[PDB]
RNA sequence: CUUCACACAUGCUACAAUGGCCGGUACAAAGGGCUGCGAUGCCGCGAGGUUAAGCGAAUCCUUAAAAGCCGGUCUCAGUUCGGAUCGGGGUCUGCAACUCGACCCCGUGAAGUCGGAGUCGCUAGUAAUCGCAGAUCAGCAACGCUGCGGUGAAUACGUUCC
């Protein structure tokens, strides 16, 4: 959590569901609601559905996408230009 | 026409911090010319975001 | 002179010309002249052939200058565009990055007030 | 004496001729000219490059420029016909020779961010072209007492009738590519 | 609930030499404190972390007051003024800090050079200026609120005029 002292923040109810999967296949849409669980290397090759508040926005991680957040990638809000 | 018009062209020495020294004939400095960087020593001439991770963690 | 910008602004003491340079401040050059030994009080023109290149090594040694600095800063700025996220889309429509209210503010990365 | 004409002649030729089956001992490339020309956008207004071109150009190469007037009129750009545009001059011989030994030792490492000649640049025929962006680092040229900044470009001639021939003779003669 | 082509209102910052930086240096009040005040000591430039004594408190912490004074530098410059923006790197609370916190380190270093018509507050320890504490709260308040203290002025002839 942002601290050199307890590693990064991963949820484990996300875990014991990516680490049952990532060992044989890079499993299919996934739907995950917790936008704060920081990306471990082993997302890589997998999809994450990612909630914003109205829907689940996919995020496939390809190399860099390990020092961010789930929700970095799902727009909370939407603004289209007033003019 | 070479009366007036050209500039001086007299010899002079170049003298580098490296070492590389050479005469040739340059214009009006007659002196010499100090120089802390030649062709035998600039460079070009004797030539991961998931790793920040896992050194962060 | 010059090591990689100008670095001489005339009749300056040295100890801030150095921070004319991209990648040395305040502190940098405190820090720079601490380990070199030269004094920071000493006008620039006082300087000699000798002090200029031994500190050239010093800077390339670990700092960094003009050119590649800006280079590194260009590339993360891109990366972070192409790559989509909330920063990144930030970015790519000019908007402040960092949580910074966008109401009444924001003026420096956007225009003045455009008053349509 | 021309320290890199005495080399080219000592071992440049047979360089060629090693790398190129030559018949005859002249076929072997040979640069013929160098060509440095301003181009200014000052014609138009304020029309001072007299002091602007000539005066460094003079001093850069060697010898004094030639001053080269607008060959037509461009409203666009604001040019008439008749006010010089540009200066060029041209370097040839042991002249030519001193110049580009002078810029391929000091001046060319020395400008900003030098990464190296790009070998692409030739014109097809075994003539190659570059040019700076601002007053070059000649130390001919102080800073000290130049107008507003401007750059310039090279023209290099040579006998080479082939673009490999002549990115080779500029290879062997001391020019920087990628 | 924190959006963003724009406008308003309330506060802070400056646009410098009554000044900036470096070193030394003296004088407060009022408050807070067992889900705490962390005296020293160690690590780290740093915020912070570690073991630990005293303290339900005139005996402990807060606690160093800043403005004030001395010596050097800068020499009116978009600057040794200005700290908004941005990149990188850390700390603290919180299960979790992109949205959606605060602080620390380096570098980058924008507008701004006194602000139009117009408009606001102020008669004595007042205005002016600089710091301190509380309340909310795990973190978010040295730009809000409420109180505290230091230095500290000029004008009022007169009530015709808004
Ligand atoms: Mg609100
Ligand atoms: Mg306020
Ligand atoms: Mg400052
Ligand atoms: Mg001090
Ligand atoms: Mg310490
Ligand atoms: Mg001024
Ligand atoms: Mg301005
Ligand atoms: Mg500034
Ligand atoms: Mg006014
Ligand atoms: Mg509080
Ligand atoms: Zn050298």
């Amino acid at each position: 959590p942002r601290s050199l002292k307890k590693g990064p923040f991963v949820d484990e109810h996300l875990l014991k569901k990516v680490d049952v999967q990532n060992e044989k296949n890079t499993k299919q849409v996934i739907k995950t609601w917790s936008r704060r669980s920081t990306i471990i290397p082993d997302f890589i090759g997998h999809t994450f559905a990612v909630h914003d508040g109205r829907k689940h926005v996919p995020v496939f991680v390809t190399e860099s996408m390990v020092g961010h957040k789930l929700g970095e990638f799902a727009p909370t809000r939407t603004f289209k230009g007033h003019i | 026409m070479k009366s007036d018009i050209h500039p001086a062209y007299e010899e002079t020495t170049v003298v580098c911090g490296c070492g590389n020294t050479f005469q040739t004939r340059s214009t009006k400095p007659g002196g010499r010319i100090v120089v802390e960087v030649c062709s035998q020593c600039h460079p070009f001439y004797t030539g991961g975001r998931v790793a920040r991770f896992e050194k962060r963690y | 002179a010059r090591l990689v910008g100008v670095d001489l602004p005339r009749d300056k003491r040295m100890e801030v010309a150095l921070t004319y340079i991209f990648g040395i401040g305040r502190t940098r050059s405190n820090e720079i002249l601490a380990a070199t030994g030269i004094d920071r009080d000493l006008r620039t023109r006082d300087l000699t052939e000798e002090q200029l290149i031994h500190l050239r090594d010093y800077i390339e040694a670990n700092l960094k200058v003009e050119g590649d600095l800006r280079r590194e800063v260009q590339a993360d700025i891109r990366r972070k565009i192409e790559i989509g996220c909330y920063q990144g889309l930030r970015h790519r429509r000019g908007m402040p990055v960092r949580g910074q209210r966008t109401k009444t503010n924001a003026r420096t990365r956007k225009g003045p007030k455009r008053t349509i | 004496q021309p320290r890199l004409k005495e080399r080219y002649r000592s071992e440049i030729r047979d360089a060629l001729r090693k790398q190129f089956g030559y018949g005859n001992v002249m076929q072997i490339p040979t640069v013929t000219k160098v060509v440095v020309n301003m181009g200014v956008g000052e014609a138009a207004r304020d029309a001072k490059l007299i002091n602007g071109a000539v005066n460094d150009l003079a001093l850069i190469t060697g010898q004094k420029p030639e001053v080269r007037r607008a060959r037509k009129s461009i409203a666009q750009f604001k040019l008439r016909e008749g006010m010089p545009v540009g200066v060029r001059v041209t370097l040839r011989g042991d002249r030519m020779w001193e110049f580009l030994d002078r810029l391929t030792s000091i001046a060319l490492p020395r400008i900003r961010d030098f990464r190296g000649l790009s070998p692409k640049q030739f014109d097809g025929v075994g003539n190659y072209t570059f040019g700076l962006a601002e007053q070059a680092v000649f130390h001919e040229v102080d800073v000290d007492k130049i107008d507003r900044v401007r750059g310039m470009d090279i023209n290099v001639v040579t006998s080479a009738a082939t673009d490999d021939e002549g990115r080779a003779l500029l290879r062997a003669l001391g020019f920087p590519f990628k």
